[PDB]
């Protein structure tokens, strides 16, 4: 995944 | 490479969410924009979910997600990032899986079914793949507008985003  | 790859598929996965298109008589679905799941609902292969997945480190993020399976021997979902460098398929409870919308809602036909002005709701933050607590700023006005949202955002003074575009496909209640 890609976060904040 | 990775982050255009990411991006476009979220923007097909976005831009492809059917349209519900009712006639006299008929009301949004479960599953349509902000119109809940059916209680006990169980994601079908394939589904898009918001997973709540916790890293080797602790760290808990709502990630996008696809459900592979489920088992009702242990009411375990498993899921995968739609991340290819998201290298293991999570086994979760159903409390962690959140579906998204099937359908689009249009403003246009059906504005019960999204979420009103100043709702609480989880939304996927541009140019990442997980979801944040966010208000709703502003509804789409038409079938193909995202919604306008205010993340909670503690880098602001005010603890909040300014309104920023998050489509349908992309969120759901918190």
């Amino acid at each position: 995944a890609r976060t904040a | 490479g990775r982050r255009g790859v990411l991006m476009t598929l979220l923007q097909q996965s976005a831009m492809t969410l059917p349209l519900w298109i009712g006639k006299p008589g008929d009301k949004p679905p479960p599953l349509c924009g902000a119109i809940p799941a059916s209680g006990d609902y169980v994601a079908r292969p394939g589904d898009k979910v918001a997973a709540r997945v916790k890293a080797v480190d602790g760290d808990e993020q709502w990630i996008l997600a696809e459900v592979v399976s489920y088992s009702h021997a242990t009411n375990k979902y498993e899921v995968d990032d739609i991340d290819e460098e998201g290298k293991e398929r999570h086994t979760l409870s159903r409390r962690r899986v959140i579906p998204l919308p099937q359908w689009k809602a249009n403003p246009e036909t059906d504005p019960e079914a999204l979420f009103q002005k100043e709702q609480l709701v989880l939304a996927l933050y541009p140019q990442t793949t997980c979801f944040y607590r966010a208000l709703i700023h502003a509804p789409p006005q038409r079938p193909q507008d995202d919604y306008s949202v205010l993340f909670e955002d503690t880098s602001y003074a005010d603890g909040y985003s300014p309104p920023l575009n998050v489509a349908q496909r992309y969120v759901v209640a918190c």
